[PDB]
RNA sequence: UUUAUCCGGUAAAGCGAAUGAUUAGAGGUCUUGGGGCCGAAACGAUCUCAACCUAUUCUCAAACUUUAAAUGGGUAAGAAGCCCGGCUCGCUGGCGUGAGCCGGGCGUGGAAUGGAGUGCCUAGUGGGCCACUUUUGGUAAGCAGAACUGGCGCUGCGGGAUGAACCGAACGCCGGGUUAAGGCGCCCGAUGCCGACGCUCAUCAGACCCCAGAAAAGGUGUUGGUUGAUAUAGACAGCAGGACGGUGGCCAUGGAAGUCGGAAUCCGCUAAGGAGUGUGUAACAACUCACCUGCCGAAUCAACUAGCCCUGAAAAUGGAUGGCG
RNA sequence: ACAGAAACCUCCCGUGGAGCAGAAGGGCAAAAGCUCGCUUGAUCUUGAUUUUCAGUACGAAUACAGACCGUGAAAGCGGGG
RNA sequence: CAAGCGUUCAUAGCGACGUCGCUUUUUGAUCCUUCGAUGUCGGCUCUUCCUAUCAUUGUGAAGCAGAAUUCACCAAGCGUUG
RNA sequence: GUCUACGGCCAUACCACCCUGAACGCGCCCGAUCUCGUCUGAUCUCGGAAGCUAAGCAGGGUCGGGCCUGGUUAGUACUUGGAUGGGAGACCGCCUGGGAAUACCGGGUGCUGUAGGCUU
């Protein structure tokens, strides 16, 4: 199946992205990077819970798979099938290699050892830096503890270590949460489904004329 | 019977033991390499400097006696 | 950075004048170090973290010791902290009950070493501040903290165990 | 406030020996004339000089000498380079015999040009043969690390005089 | 092993910089060079005739020859030690006037001037350059404020 | 090394900048579709999914790049240089250019160091190895392969118990002094400091760069913090009373009247009782827990975080912080 | 008009997203691309230099000079691509 | 870690998706040692040692009533055949 | 103030739209006899001078896109040297020096060269 994540834990070799230069890559295991009610609004989910890495390491595609599922399962739960949104923010992008298992039959007669040591693609892997986010969840301010425990269970599908952190942003935006309501009325910010559009004092005046009209 | 394939390992030491020498440049370097139509002319300029040495010699005494007069008028 | 007995070398310094701004501001920090040369150097470590200023583009104006105004009167020092543990970096408040601000953080540097194995290069002193009787949270300091203070010295071991290295009388430990 | 003058004179000692030393390091240290371990020279502080001490800082220990430190070095351990010889400065007819063309005539006139850096520091501090100082009585702190982290290397403003007592 | 090809690895060197692909500006072939003048070679992709070779790209050298649209030029090229003063033929599009020379000849025109004058006086002027000296003790004056107190700020995990 | 001055496409960064990947929604019959559902059909309505694109957003690139370092590579810092005067030309041209010559006129041109230049013969070598950092294969190697410097080979000495290569330091033969890296209970020179301040007790203690041993995960073992709690309107804990009524509530009946499970789902007595934490009972009951009381008199509680010690922790001639301890 | 996602014609937009015999990489717009007319600089001849480098060859290339020409009003360009 | 199996019930016994290790009784990789040769498979015999315990002593667990049986702990004393 | 001819540096000059152009010129414009070229006097070549600023061009305008420059991001990312620093390791801290890039905020929007006009 696959070597234990031990061997592909450290970022040794330069990124090997899937391109015309390596082909035949087995399709990444994890597929769906966000679930829950991705049809939510910004105005009804103010809790940016994060799971932040603390080590410069790799994350296997199949790990991001279980870490998502086991968080979907302590969520829809205490929260309910509508009361959250889960984001995976690491797309397995760098291709991991395997010298061809040094396959032999019986005892052996020959393997060539190391001639053409360069190996095949085996799977995919995410590159993670210190202080870079892996998963992020958003719910109501009511439901804080259940974001903490759902991310606390996903830590156990990951190598290394990672701190759980609750953000000062509003949901998934980049805007400090003490300021949202102020920048919504007077329209420094305009609801755009999940995200939100920052409208500056830059463009044509008619672009304003739509707002404050 | 595999072997090392290359290295520049202590080479910096070797060619700096006698201290890499910027090429010693003299005045009057060689004209070899200059385009022939230059030389084919400048050799005629050099070959007939003498025809016209009388002008040069008398006109030298003119300024030599005018500046022997210029340094004596200062005196 | 290393230690000794720490001292309160306060420093001020400006970013030396360019043609555009001719009178830059002055900054005094309460740097806290064993002599001049390192008290100058701990300055540029803290001003480079706060201002866009370097040892090249600046100059120290005044370096001089500030020495305790009440050295014969015991005081309660709280001191806010920030160090670097093996995992992250954490903030603290700790209390020490000695009678000189310098010695009070000489004690603190000894504890982060003793209780957290944090060497001096990891620690940052936010601000030392002497406190009144109340406002003291640590009961390790809060216990002396009275009038009719009273101990015996119960199990008083003898040093001088190598003055006479051989003796007839077994020692005593009660006094 | 007052900002005293940037020191113009700094007396540099080498504090680590000679093996396992970088290429660029080894060139500087033979321009400061700190060839053998543990000797010292008066370098004149200057944008180019200062930027040569930065580059050999893990090897040296320099600082701003005071007057008594200048005397001690020049008298007790002061030898003059005459005819490419380390000749002891026993009488001052040896100093005038080399430096008389600069108004320097005596043991005391040398010290002017060494303290108040002066017009002739180039010839004064190049007829002085590098001072060969003993080991530091009492020991160093850490030959490897820099002064600021409890070591011995690099610059120590004005604290170098304690290092010149125990090393004369 | 790698290939000896004349233009290997120049993928990024001879490339016209950005938003400049096109007609060579006509100034670059209407400034004059005469023997002795110092020149810094800098290749260029658009003109391929008369290109230099990548080991001279970035190097300076004096001029010794001038043909109709090229310039013979002597540079130094270091090879495993011994430096060889070798002369190459480079069309003008890959050449500039190096102002490296021109700081001096302006210190010269000024030195020669400041010596002819102040000679009728006899007052000796500082002709030599001199490196940046110690910064010359001064005063600082705060007027009516004490300095601003700086404190290292308490850490908090941003993310 | 400064002072000028060119050269650079790596780290980083960016992808709302090209190229290449790629997530999400909002926006769009853009186009169009393939299924639908309501339509005979209808850009009709409502969906849907596909592909595109209008503002956005998540994440990437060694063989991508708007940007863009650090270290680094060139030159230049004068006498072979400037400034005048004049001759020569088969080149160049409306004249002049340009170069070449002769003749005069003028000196320390950044810091620091050191005597420089040049020619002959020529031995040995052409298996290399290691370490910091960078880095290519490989899962990894005391593996294979590069860069940069340093070593070892070619080289002893002090130190690391022992030891090519680590740390100090490079050896003419000696007397005195003093150090470096290391040390200073005993082996074993040196603490036979009246040394500071703490931490930890191990039925597997711990005990020093290379180096020779351990992980996730735990642990009211103890010590510090961090944050949030609770409280003289008397808590916490302990010992006493209730924990009900509207109510076999509703779904589910196979039994769920509170309780295998779920939509839920609030009032009355209120002091307080959740249409219920569980024990269980086919279901209750009975018991209990939230919740609230009775008694007591002041600090208590919870989640995290880190230090040390414990768990995790299993190998073979007896046994190795060098030993003793 | 027959004519449909594709024939042909016309306008508008079009920094290159095409093309430049081939691998890629650079370079290219009243061009180096495409279409025409005229052609043989793919010719004869010394040297100098670059590239691999020992700073030897071979190959390939870069500037010139001397002839004979091609082309264009011409400046120029051209001794294979 | 825990989604699940176990009538009910995560953890009696189990345990997916993941993840951290030990081990040198497997095979590999590698080529440091030996090519002026270390006798290169098994079986026979004989000793000793390890515990990653199959039995027996003492025990805690069970979806342990008894019987039987799995799970675990101190444990290598003595066994382990024709 | 401005244009025309030939330009240099090549967006502070571009692009999109909006408004105003006195006189000289630039242009649109009117013809195909000759010169020349086309399937076509559409372009090119030529002979013109009846009209008009409709457009190019010039000049402005836009909380305009772009570019040009500053600020911030940030002494952050990264890095030259250094340690018998930390950490099982990944990596991380400090000392000695150098020091970026977006998003986000500001400001600017062609400078001139020679020769000739016009505003006499
Ligand atoms: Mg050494
Ligand atoms: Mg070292
Ligand atoms: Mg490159
Ligand atoms: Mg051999
Ligand atoms: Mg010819
Ligand atoms: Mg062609
Ligand atoms: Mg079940
Ligand atoms: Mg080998
Ligand atoms: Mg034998
Ligand atoms: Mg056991
Ligand atoms: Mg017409
Ligand atoms: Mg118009
Ligand atoms: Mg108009
Ligand atoms: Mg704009």
């Amino acid at each position: 199946g696959r070597r234990p994540a031990r061997c592909y834990r450290y970022c040794k070799n330069k990124p090997y992205p899937k391109s015309r230069f390596c082909r035949g890559v087995p399709d990444a295991k994890i597929r769906i990077f966000d679930l829950g009610r991705k049809k939510a609004k910004v105005d009804e989910f103010p809790l940016g819970g994060h799971m932040v890495s603390d080590e410069y390491e790799q994350l296997s595609s199949e790990a991001l798979e279980a870490a998502r599922i086991c968080a979907n399962k302590y969520m829809v739960k205490s929260c309910g099938r509508d009361g959250f949104h889960m984001r995976v923010r690491l797309h397995p992008f760098h291709v991991i290699r395997i010298n061809k298992m040094l396959s032999c039959a019986g005892a052996d007669r020959l393997q060539t050892g190391m001639r053409g040591a360069f190996g095949k693609p085996q799977g995919t892997v995410a590159r993670v830096h210190i202080g870079q986010v892996i998963m992020s969840i958003r719910t109501k301010l009511q439901n804080e503890e259940h974001v903490i425990e759902a991310l606390r269970r996903a830590k156990f599908k990951f190598p290394g270590r990672q701190k759980i952190h609750i953000s000062k942003k509003w949901g998934f935006t980049k805007f400090n949460a003490d300021e949202f309501e102020n920048m919504v009325a007077k329209k420094c910010l305009i609801p755009d489904g999940c995200g939100v559009k920052y409208v500056p004092n830059h463009g044509p005046l008619d672009k304003w004329r739509v707002l404050h009209s | 019977a595999k072997s090392k394939n290359h290295t520049t390992h202590n080479q910096s030491r070797k060619w700096h033991r006698n201290g890499i020498k910027k090429p010693r440049s003299q005045r009057y370097e060689s004209l070899k390499g200059v385009d022939p139509k230059f030389l084919r002319n400048m050799r005629f300029a050099k070959k007939h400097n003498k025809k016209g040495l009388k002008k040069m010699q008398a006109n030298n005494a003119k300024a030599m006696s005018a500046r022997a007069e210029a340094i004596k008028a200062l005196v | 950075k290393a230690s000794g007995t720490l001292r309160e070398y306060k420093v001020v310094g400006r970013c030396l004048p360019t043609p555009k701004c001719r009178t830059p501001p002055l900054y005094r920090m309460r740097i806290f170090a064993p002599n001049h040369v390192v008290a100058k150097s701990r300055f540029w470590y803290f001003v480079s973290q706060l201002k866009k200023m370097k040892k090249s583009s600046g100059e120290i104006v005044y370096c001089g010791q500030v020495f305790e105004k009440s050295p014969l009167r015991v005081k309660n020092f709280g001191i806010w902290l920030r160090y670097d543990s093996r995992s992250g970096t954490h903030n603290m408040y700790r209390e020490y009950r000695d009678l000189t601000t310098a010695g009070a953080v000489t004690q603190c540097y000894r504890d982060m070493g003793a209780r957290h194995r944090a060497r001096a290069h990891s620690i940052q002193i936010m601000k030392v501040e002497e406190i009144a009787a109340s406002k003291c949270r640590r009961p390790a300091v809060k216990q002396f903290h009275d009038s009719k203070i009273k101990f015996p010295l119960p199990h008083r071991v003898l040093r001088r165990q190598h003055k006479p290295r051989f003796t007839t009388k077994r020692p005593n430990t009660f006094f | 406030f007052y900002v005293p003058a940037e020191p113009k004179l700094a007396f540099v000692i080498r504090i680590r020996g000679i093996n396992g030393v970088s290429p660029k390091v080894r060139k500087v240290l033979q321009l400061l004339r700190l060839r053998q371990i543990f000797n010292g020279t008066f370098v004149k502080l200057n944008k180019a000089s200062i930027n040569m001490l930065r580059i050999v800082e893990p090897y040296i220990a320099w600082g701003y000498p005071n007057l008594k430190s200048v005397n001690e070095l020049i008298y007790k351990r002061g030898y003059g380079k005459i005819n490419k010889k380390r000749i002891a400065l026993t009488d001052n007819a040896l100093i005038a015999r080399s430096l008389g063309k600069y108004g320097i005539i005596c043991m005391e006139d040398l010290i002017h040009e060494i303290y108040t850096v002066g017009k002739r520091f180039k010839e004064a501090n190049n007829f002085l043969w590098p001072f060969k100082l003993s080991s530091p009585r009492g020991g160093m702190k850490k030959k490897t690390t820099h002064f600021v982290e409890g070591g011995d290397a690099g610059n120590r403003e004005d604290q170098i005089n304690r290092l010149i007592r125990r090393m004369n | 092993t790698n290939t000896k090809g004349k233009r290997r690895g120049t993928r990024y060197m001879f490339s016209r910089p950005f938003r400049k692909h096109g007609v060579v500006p006509l100034a670059t072939y209407m400034r004059i060079y005469k023997k002795g003048d110092i020149v810094d070679i800098k290749g260029m992709g658009t003109v391929q005739k008369g290109m230099p070779h990548k080991c001279y790209h970035g190097k300076t050298g004096r001029v010794y020859n001038v043909t109709q649209h090229a310039v013979g030029i002597v540079v130094n090229k270091q090879v495993k030690g011994k430096i060889l003063a070798k002369r190459i033929n480079v069309r003008i599009e890959h050449i500039k006037h190096s102002k490296s020379r021109d700081s001096f000849l302006k210190r010269v025109k000024e030195n020669d001037q400041k010596k002819k004058e102040a000679k009728e006086k006899g007052t000796w002027v500082q002709l030599k350059r001199q490196p940046a000296p110690p910064r010359e003790a001064h005063f600082v004056r705060t007027n009516g404020k004490e300095p601003e107190l700086l404190e290292p700020i308490p850490y908090e995990f941003m993310a």
